[PDB]
This record gives C-alpha cells, structure tokens and sequence, in this order.
DNA sequence: TATATATATATA
DNA sequence: TATATATATATA
DNA sequence: TATATATATATA
DNA sequence: TATATATATATA
DNA sequence: TATATATATATA
DNA sequence: TATATATATATA
DNA sequence: TATATATATATA
DNA sequence: TATATATATATA
DNA sequence: TATATATATATA
DNA sequence: TATATATATATA
C-alpha cells in the first residue's frame, strides 16, 4: 500500500535519471555546480505532482472493488484478478470511451478467467474460516462491480 | 488506456542489470575495489541456485500448464510449482497430503493439482542428483503420487533450511554434458556465447 | 561434444589454408605486412558464422534422437546408427524434399541395418544394467523417430 | 548463395593474379617492399566494387524467377533451366536490346527445352510431396515470367 | 550479353592445373619437399578412379544421349549415368526398381530411363572386371533389365563404401592392351605422348 | 598433488603447440602481430576449463580410496594399485556402463594383482610402525571400495 | 544433402601426410634440424607396428566379414578383430570366455563371434612369430576355439603392456620373403616402388 | 522465491 | 561474521 | 508497439 | 531478479 | 588402436 | 628421460 | 562424383 | 593415422 | 570468338 | 577436377 512515504520514495529516484539526461556524458563535471542541482530538483518535483494528481481514478476504482469482493468471502488470491475490471473499466469505458461496448468487454475478460476441464468454471467453490463452504459466480459479481462503479462515478 | 504490455522473464542480460544496479548502490558503502569484487560472488550464488533449478522447472512446466488450465489467471496456480520445490522436496517440511488439503480451499479442483505435483518430481529428479536416490527407481503419476511422495516425508522428519540453501550441490557427484557418455548432450548456447565473445 | 571451445578451435585452423590461398607461393614475403593479416582475419570470421548459424537443424535432430533412444535402453554402440535417421531425414525430406517418399527410404536404410543369418535381425536382444533382458524392434523405433521429428518441426 | 562472406572471398583471390601482372617475373624481389602491397591492395578493391555494384540486375531477375517457379510446385532440378530466362531476358532485351524480338527468342530457348519422343514435352508431369500428381506447361510459365519481369522493371 | 561460351571437359592438361594449384596452396602448409612429393600420390588415385571409369562411360554414352533426349537440358538426365555407377553397381545399396520409381517423379518418361540403365551395364561390364562374373554371361536390354539387374542386389545386401573406393582394381587380374592376344588393341594416344616427350 | 599452481602450469604450456597449429610454418612472421596473440590466448583458456571442470569424478573417487586404504595400514607402495579401482570403476561402470557386470571386472583386475608362487597372494603380510604385524585380504578391501563408491555416488 | 562419400583407408600417401603435418606443428617447437630428423623415427615405429599387423589382419578379414554380417552397420563388430589382437593375444589380459560373455550383451549372436575370434588366430599365427610356438601346432575352429585359446591365458597370467609395444619383433628370428626357400614369395609392390623411384 | 541492508527473542 | 525457528521495512 | 526507469494490489 | 492480469509518468 | 603434447597418485 | 596400473584434453 | 582441409556422435 | 553410417563450410 | 582466372543457381 | 543452360570482372 501507499502512505506518506510512497510519494517521497518515487521522488527520490528520479534524480539519477534526470541528472543523466540533463548532462549526458558530463556527470562529474556538471553536477558539481549548485545551480544545476537547483534546476533538476525543481524539475523532478512536478513529475510526482502529475503522477499523484492524475492517479485518483485508479485508486478509487480499486477502493470500490475491495468491499464488494470482501462481501462474498473471496480469498486473497483472486482479489487481484477481480481488481482487473476496476481500472479495465474506469479507463477504457468511462473516461475516454475507446470504441467498444460494455458487454463484449465483459465477455472478453471472462475469456481470460475460464476453467479448462477437458467443474463450474464460472462458479468456484470456496472454504471459509468457519469451514462453511459456499460458492460465487463470476458473472453476477462482475455485473455488480460495473454498475456499482458507474453509480459511484 | 493500454499504455504497454510488460513481460517478465530471464532475458540474457539480467546478470548485468543486477550487477550494475547493486554496484551503483554499494559504491558509496565500502569503496570502489571491494564493491567491484563483491557483486561477482554475490551473483554467483543466485546464478547457481535460481537459474539452474527454478528456471528449468518453469520452462518445462509452461507448456503443460497452458494446456491444462491455460487462461489469463494462471497466477493462483503458478505458485504451486514453486511451492512444491521448497516445502515438500529439499526440506520435507510439509506432507503432500497436507499441501493438497490446504491448497484446494483456494478453489482449484483436485485433478490439476495431482497432475502438477507428480509431474514436478519427474523433472526434478533428473536435475538434482540428491533427490534421485532418495526417491528411488519409480515413476510418479497422479494415480499414486499422493500415496508415494509423502512416504519419504513420513519416514524422514523436517530437514533444516540449510539443505535448500548453499549446501545443495557441492558435495554430490555428477557429470557435465561435456563428457562423451552420459545423458547430457550439451545445449547450443555455449556456441553463441563464444561467437559473441570473439568480438 | 561441442561447447564454447569448439567454435574457437574451428576458427583457429582456417588461418593457414586461408593465408595460403590469398598469396599462393608468397608466404614469407606477403604475410609480414599487417594489412593482409587484418583482411584474412576478417574473412575467416564469416565462415564460422555460416557454419554455426546453419548447423542448428542437424543438432536439433540429433537432440531429438537421444531421448527416444535412451527410453528403450539402447546401448551406446547402436546409438550412432540410430543417429543416422536424424539427419538422413531432416535433410533430404523436410527441408528440400529430394524426389522420394518416406516409406521407401525407411526400407532403404533398413536394408543397411540387417542381420545375415544364412536370429531376429529386426528385434535385437539386449542386457541391461540390472541383468533384465529385454528386446526392441527397429521398425517401431524408427517410426517413432520420424513422426516425433515431424511433430517437433 | 552469396551472403557477407562472398564479397570477401572474391576480394581475397584477386591478390595473386594482380601481383603477378604488376611485376611479371619479379615476384620475390618486388613484393617485399610495402609500397607495392599498398598500391595493389588499393587497386584490387575497385574491381569488387564494379562487380557487386553492377550485378544487381541479374540478382533481381533471379529473385523474380523463384516465387513464380515455386507456385507451380516445380522440383529443384528444372529450376535452373527456368532461371535461364531471368538473365537471358534482363540482359539481351531490356537493358540494351540486341536486334531481336521477344517471341523468336521465346521460340529459340523452347528449341532447347524439348522432349524427343521419336509424351507431352511441353507439359511435364510431376509428383508432389503429398502424392498429388499435377502438370505444368512451359509456354504459359514462360509467358508469365517475361511479363512479370517487365512489370517489375 | 553473350560474354563467352565456357566448355567443361577433360582437356589433356587438367593434371597439371590440379597439381599446380594444390601445390601452391600447400607449399606454406608443410614445406617444399613434402608438398612437391605429396601431390603426385594425391593425383594418382584420382587418375586411377575417375579417369579410367567415369570418363570412359560418359564418352560412350554421349552419342546415344544426344540421340535420345538431345537438347539444351540434358542436365537433369546427365546425373543418371553417374548415379547408376555408384549406388546400384559397386555398392548394391539401392535396388534398380527403387531408382526407377524415385527418378520418374522428376518427370522423365520411363523408356529413356530403362534404355540408359541397361546400356550402362553393357559398357561397365567390359571396363571393370569384378562386375563381369557377378553379372554373368547375359545381355542387358530394357525388356529385362529391371527384372535382371535387381536380382543381384536382392541376393547380395548393401556392400560397404570401401568397394567403390581404393580397393577396387588392385586385387583383380586382367591384361593391359599391350599383350598380343586379348581384346584390347591399344589406342594411339600412347604414340602422341611419346612424340611430344621426345622434345 | 595439485593446488593452485597446477591449473596455471597446465595453462602455460598450451601456448606453444597452439601457436604452432594456428600458423604452421609461419611462426616468426605471424606471432608478431598482437591480434593473433589475443585470439590464441582466448582459445587456450577454454581447454583448461574443460579439463578441470570435467575431472571432478576422478578426483572424488581418488579421495574415497585414500581413507579406506589408510584404515588397514596399507603401505605407500600398493596405494596406487588400490587407486586403480577408483577410476577403473567410476568411469566404465557408473557414468556410462560399458557392457560388463561388476563381478567379472573384480575378477579381471584381481587377475592383475596376483602372487606367483610356483604364500597367500590374496592376503599379504605387512609390518606396521610399532612392529605389530597384521594382514589384509584384497578381496574384502575391494568389495569395500566399490560399495563405498556406490553409496558415495 | 548428400555432400560427398568420404572413405578411410591406407592409401599409399598416409606417410607423407602424417610426416608433413607433424613437421609443420613441431618446427616452432624445437628448431628446423631436430624437427626434420625427429619425424622419421617418430613414424618408423608406427609403420613397424600398425601397418605390419593390423592392416594385414583387417585386409584378410574384410571379405569374410562382409560375407558373414555384411551390412552398413558392421561398425559394432569391426572392433572385435581389433580387440582380440590386443587383450587376448600379446597380453593375455582377458580370457576368451570373458570376452564372449561381455560382448554378446551388445546383441551380436554367438556364432559370428565364435567364427571371428577363431579365424583371427589362424591369420595372426603366421604373421607374428612369437605367437606360433606358444599356440603350438593346432588348427583353430569355432568348435574348439573357446576351449583351446583360453587355455594359454589360464596357464600364463596377465602379461605387461610392454609386449604389445616396441619389444615385439626385435628379439625374434624369421626370414623376409627375399630368401629363396621359405613360404614368403614376396609381393609385387616392391617393383612399382622402384619403377616410381627411377624417376 | 534467492541475493544482501537494518531492527527484535537465548548461547556459540 | 556463524549454527537453528519465525518476524516487519528497505535494495535489486 | 518493444526496449527498460520508478510507484501500487497477493505469494514464488 | 522472476511467474501471471491491468495501472499512470518518465528514457529512447 | 599407435604416434607423442601437457596435467595428477609412490620410488628408480 | 625410464620401469609398472588407470586417468581427462589436446596434435595427427 | 573423387581428391583432401577443419568441426560433431561410440570404441579400435 | 585407421574400420563403418550420415552431417555442414572450405581447397581444386 | 577460344584460352583459363575468380564469384552465383541444383546433383555427379 | 567434371556433365549441361545463362551470368558479370579480370589475364592475354
């Protein structure tokens, strides 16, 4: 997860590649002067601003995915593959609308989640903490995630 | 959307990427000479352990995995071929029955797990000499793997983590594919390496 | 077997015959000048490139032959004569198709592997390491090697 | 085929005959001096330049012949005799126009490809890889090769 | 266009061209004395094998070939008289029926192949003594060649490649045309050679 | 014994015979140029790599032989003839299995260690450092060496 | 495919090839005079040992081998006539029964092995004088070879490898075919050599 | 997972 | 820095 | 798109 | 550094 | 296999 | 460089 | 095809 | 350097 | 044109 | 080096 430290950690590591591109084969000579340090500092601050300022959509879709995933008792392993739709949909569909309809994309990624028996590959079986076995279908949980994201938006 | 499609694999230059980045970090730490010398021995162990075992196993199992449960989400299953190497073989820490009982709960139906855990041993026995004699002269199959492989773990209790580590290959005898009479019959990459090296 | 050193070993020995053909009856006089050494060096590098770059088919057929041969417990002596089909087939049949069909070639080389009693000259008897005697037929192992090579290709 | 090494191989062998003609009955005496080596080197470089720079027409006609020959399933043996027209036509007809018309040359070389029964000596029968027998006529395949070469030019 | 018309044949000086070029190449290789001595023995075998068999056969078959399928493209057929010498005779590696079945696919109609394969044996029997007794006292013809010539190959299996090679002529007896009573009746070139040699 | 210096000593002496075979009757002329020195250097390094990398089996069999030989108080002279089985067995039997069984080879080399009285030629008598005389049989010590090598392998 | 058909045999010029190549290699090693002198003595031993024994035996056995098990794969058997010379005769290292038991496992049926091992001794006794008296006045046959030839090896234990080597022919007496009264009756090649030498 | 950078819980 | 069982935060 | 530089979401 | 599905900001 | 180029395991 | 038993990597 | 220059796949 | 079956790249 | 020096396009 | 159809760049 990201918290506090993550922004600083992304900030720190831009310095090397930025001072590389400012002065290409002159590192030792150029980097000595304080001015270039000031400028390259000042530049490497705006890139993190663009990154963090323009990442909220993905984080909020990721946020919405979690509580819906938890309510079915989904184990940790599949939570990431469920996390897929969050930004597979809050990027291609709602912000810019690449030329596709929703249902065909729903079918497409379901063509990536299959079983391959030759079991219910669309309704997995899971074991809970109390030992109560219960099952969930991917189709309905996916329908819930897109319409929930649309209402949230 | 659709910025790119990153791929992760061993790509004939991982050695130099790793060495260079960890030399850049440690040059301030100890001084130039020690830093330059250190990363060689640092990477040699990784090359001897990861590359010679896990890479070969994964490259063997890729085809049958895509055939068996091929999809975008082979992720939950990819860790099984990795787990069977460490916990069951080379340490005897966990019984095969225990792993089968555990990992079903995540939802993968038994047949694939039985096939994978058995198929891993067949390839692994050829690679690591120490496993072969302990396993004996037998052929693993999903029909009898759950009965046979856990027999050894029942007989021998949990081994220490040293055996998974550096003590692995040094004390055991074998022959490189160079010899003339063993199975072996060396791969061709040792020729492209020379051809590059000549200039 | 070839590994690393083999390419260098083939490279080294081209130098004498190449400097011979560059200057025919003038070795001592010509070879002194550095330029000719540069040129003959540069030339003798491409011949190994053509050799190693255009030898992979034979090596892979040789590769496929081995594991099939081993599974029947074939002793070392006959492994070479089994190695025959590998490139007897990955050269005449699949790359360029000289004007023959497969079955007649199969018969032809079997007309080179016979017994001559006046025993099962198509089913030899072998003694294993454990003392268990078992027998193999050439016809089926040959059928296995060609169809395995075809699927591999 | 030619690739990389061929140019060097043609370059190397000019040295002997060139140093022969520079100094006729004085090889040992003359060739010792470095200067003559420099000059004869420098001269033998331009001859390969003229050869390779002025050979493209033949190679491209040879290129066009191949795919047309392959589409009829022509076996390797006759491919060279088909290769004949490629430069029999891209030399005498289109570049310089020696005093002949096309049709009579077409008849002339066909007067070199005949059968001699006392069969369809203009329509041969061929056996493919799958065992499907099919036939091709020389007249039409020749017509195709000249008009294809003309359009390509 | 029409630069020249090269012709390829045995032209009474091939010996010296071959010897000189291969002496020029090997003079650096071993030293002058060994190089000078070596090429003589190197060329003697070629003279004994190629010249005494293949040249005579080709010179015999040229006329009937030009008569039968005379054209610019006798190239696909020129290799038959060369193939019949090695695979069928002198090694018994391939049955005549197999060769007939194989080589038709390239498109030459059967009658010419039958005529050539039979005509080759008639000339070859006179030249090589070892073939004669194995063939026996018979006359080959396209009517019965495919029936008769393959009989020997059926009876005797694939001979080793040594017999095609150096072991060919040394152990068998015959008479040079010099004698007085054999067929022979020596050619005239042995006179022009002397006339040249006298000066 | 080999230690450190042995690898270098084997490396050094390949140079002469390698520069001989690279340029056959041209030593003084060719060896002057630095490039050939670079190439022949680079080649002579891989041969030692193949030697030392592929010699471990013999050294480990030699290792196992020693402690077993010492435990019977065997004097130095016969230790080499005992060293025989080490690689007489770790080469013909276990790595590649030439077509023999173990017992007959055991008999064969014992047919090389005999006495010839017309004494116990299979049980020699030895004098120790303390003057205590004791005897050992070759048959049992050989049985111990093969089964110990097999377990070690 | 079908680049060529290499043949390997003793071809009246192997001497000069060997001498020249090994002179080219050693000229840098010791200097010109020593290198020129050395290869003569180097090759004389090879000529005296390999040529005078193994070549004659192989040339004798070629015909019966092609008759007995003639095929492309006489390779597994070709080493028997070579092995019988060294291990059984001239060193007494291995009993004939042991060799028969060993080499059957590779799959060749007993009758051919019995015929070859017996036929070798008949030719070998005439060539090497030292073998004759030890073998005595007997005729070897597959009926009794396995009974008789191993008798000597039972009587006399494993001889040292010196006897296979240089000590072979020098101390024993015989007569060259030149004499007038022995079996001998010299071959004709000593005439062609002179005829070549005259020019 | 394996490679090595630092902190906690008992004796070498 | 080693000899064993688990840790959480960082470099690749 | 493919090449490799850094950050997030679960176990090797 | 690998083994899979999508991310956004940077070097070409 | 025989020819001779170098390295290991005990005394001449 | 010899006097014996086995080695592995190179020149033919 | 035959002549001989070098490399791979098992024992003489 | 020989004794057998096929190789690919070079000298004529 | 004929003499022979080297390179490309398929099998002897 | 041969056995056939056309090539382009060089020696006379």
């Amino acid at each position: 997860r990201l918290s506090q430290a993550s922004v600083l950690r992304y900030y720190a590591k831009r310095f090397t590649m930025n001072v590389g591109t400012t002065a290409h084969v002159l590192g030792k000579e150029v980097a000595g002067n304080p001015w270039v340090a000031k400028a390259i500092d000042k530049l490497s601050y705006q890139e993190t601003y663009n990154w963090i300022s323009d990442y909220q959509a993905s984080h909020l879709a990721k946020q919405v995915a979690k509580q819906v995933a938890e309510k079915y008792g989904i184990p940790p392993t599949f939570q990431g593959l469920l996390m897929a739709y969050a930004e597979k949909v809050v990027a291609n569909y709602i912000l810019d609308y690449k030329g596709e309809s929703l249902t065909q994309m729903h079918d497409n990624y379901l063509y990536e989640l299959m079983q391959k028996m030759p079991s219910s590959g669309y309704i997995y079986v899971f074991i809970g903490k109390d030992g109560k076995t219960h099952t969930v279908d991917m189709s309905k949980v996916l329908t819930d995630i897109e319409d929930a994201l649309l209402k949230r938006a | 959307g659709r910025q790119a499609h990153r791929k992760f694999d061993v790509r004939n230059d991982t050695s130099t990427r790793w060495k260079g980045k960890l030399y850049g970090i440690f040059v301030n730490y100890m001084g130039e000479d020690y830093a330059k010398e250190f990363v060689e021995q640092a990477y040699s162990n990784y090359e001897k352990v990861f590359v010679n075992i896990y890479t070969k196993i994964h490259n063997q199992l890729r085809t049958t995995l895509t055939s068996s449960a091929g999809a975008g989400a082979t992720f939950p299953l990819w860790q099984i071929i990795n787990e069977a190497i460490y916990a069951v073989y080379l340490t005897h820490k966990e019984t095969a029955s225990f792993l089968y009982a555990k990992y079903v709960a995540r939802g993968i139906q038994p047949n694939v797990v039985k096939k994978i855990l058995a198929e891993t041993g067949n390839a692994l026995k050829g690679i690591v000499p120490a496993v072969a004699q302990e396993l004996g002269e037998t052929v693993l199959d999903e029909s009898n793997v759950i009965s046979v492989v856990d027999d050894i773990v029942r007989k021998n209790p949990a081994l220490p983590n040293s055996y998974a580590g550096i003590i692995l290959q040094e004390a055991r005898i074998s022959t490189t594919p160079h010899y003339e009479g063993t199975e072996g019959f060396s791969s061709m990459e040792s020729a492209y390496s020379a051809l590059e090296e000549i200039e």
